[PDB]
């Protein structure tokens, strides 16, 4: 199935069922973290999905096509995280994003603490755009998790 | 093998649970895609 929307990405290389990440499936190209797959093929029911893009520094891989999610935080306004736990329901929280400064520039960031297996979670604006995923970022002074807002560029 | 299977749709919810804070982090990118602290 190729249907637009958010899923789990599973494994049974382990014990059970093992959800290691999310990924946006969005005109017909799956958008997901790299870490999470390490650019291994994926099966879609009866179908098979093979990578197309990947980046290890950007921490991003797509299959079956280019990167398709070009939205952008406005940098102002509050966002929602769409985030999919291991064995949980899909569950949006809203969010105002704090920055992530570096010498490159900053992007958004997303002060929400999640299984490691949430990683490919899409965030969203207001007007359901997703404009970047969310499972790479640090671990600050009081030991919560703070992710980036890890968007790609389309064409 | 990896697999996908279906977990919603991409919308936004209007009485979403509203929380966590927007601190404002200096990190530093290294080339195998992991921040740090700075
Ligand atoms: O929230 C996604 N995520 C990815 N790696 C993590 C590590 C700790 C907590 C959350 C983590």
């Amino acid at each position: 199935e190729t249907t637009d929307g958010v899923y789990r990405v599973m494994t049974r290389r382990l014990l059970g069922s093992t959800q290691v990440g999310v990924g946006v499936m969005q005109e017909g190209v799956f958008h997901t973290m790299w870490h999470v797959t390490k650019g291994a093929a994926l099966r879609s029911g009866e179908g098979r999905l093979d990578p197309y893009w990947g980046d290890v520094k950007q921490d991003l891989v797509s299959y079956c096509g280019p990167w398709k999610l070009d939205a952008a935080w406005d940098g102002l306004s509050e966002v929602q995280l769409l985030a999919v736990p291991p064995g949980e329901r899909a569950k949006n929280i809203q969010t105002l994003p704090g920055i992530f400064k570096t010498k490159d520039g900053d992007i958004g960031a997303v002060a929400l603490d999640y299984p490691a297996g949430t990683s490919g979670s899409p965030i969203l604006d207001k007007c359901g755009r997703v404009i970047g995923l969310y499972g790479n970022g640090v671990v600050i002074k009081n030991g919560s998790y703070v992710s980036a807002i890890t968007q790609g560029k389309r064409e | 093998d990896m697999y996908i299977e279906r977990a919603g749709d991409i919308t936004w919810e209007k009485d979403a649970e509203v929380t966590g804070n927007s601190p404002r982090l200096d990190v530093a990118l290294d080339e195998s895609g992991d921040f740090s602290l700075v």
